[PDB]
C-alpha cells in the first residue's frame, strides 16, 4: 500500500448530526435559577444574531 | 435562472416541501449538477468512449 498511498493524521468530526435536513449543532443548557426558560431562550436567540 | 433554480432547490425548496399542509411542491426549473459536456471528435482522437 505504500507504494500508491501516502498517509496524513488530519481532525474530523466522529459524529455529525442535521436539523431539518441542514447541518446543525445542538446546545443544550438551562436557565438560570433566578430567571425563567423564556427569558434564557430569549437572550440566547439575540446572542445568535450576533 | 440556473443560479436562482439552484439557491431554490438547495435552500428553499426542501424546507418549505416539509411544512404542515404542502403536499406537492414543483421546482419551476432545476437544481445545480456537474455536467460533463463530451465531445466526440476529442474522444475519437484518444480513442476514448463515454
Amino acid at each position: 500500500f505504500s507504494a500508491f498511498s501516502t498517509s496524513r493524521w488530519e481532525y474530523g468530526s466522529p459524529r455529525l448530526e442535521r436539523y431539518n435536513g441542514l447541518p446543525s449543532l445542538e446546545i443544550l443548557g438551562q436557565a438560570a435559577p433566578g430567571k425563567s426558560t423564556g427569558e434564557a431562550m430569549a437572550l440566547m436567540e439575540e446572542l445568535a444574531g450576533k | 435562472q440556473d443560479d436562482i433554480s439552484d439557491y431554490v432547490a438547495a435552500n428553499m425548496k426542501d424546507p418549505i416541501s416539509r411544512t404542515s399542509g404542502v403536499g406537492d411542491v414543483q421546482l419551476f426549473g432545476s437544481q445545480y449538477a456537474m455536467r460533463i459536456w463530451m465531445d466526440p471528435n476529442k474522444l475519437n482522437n484518444f480513442q476514448l468512449t463515454p
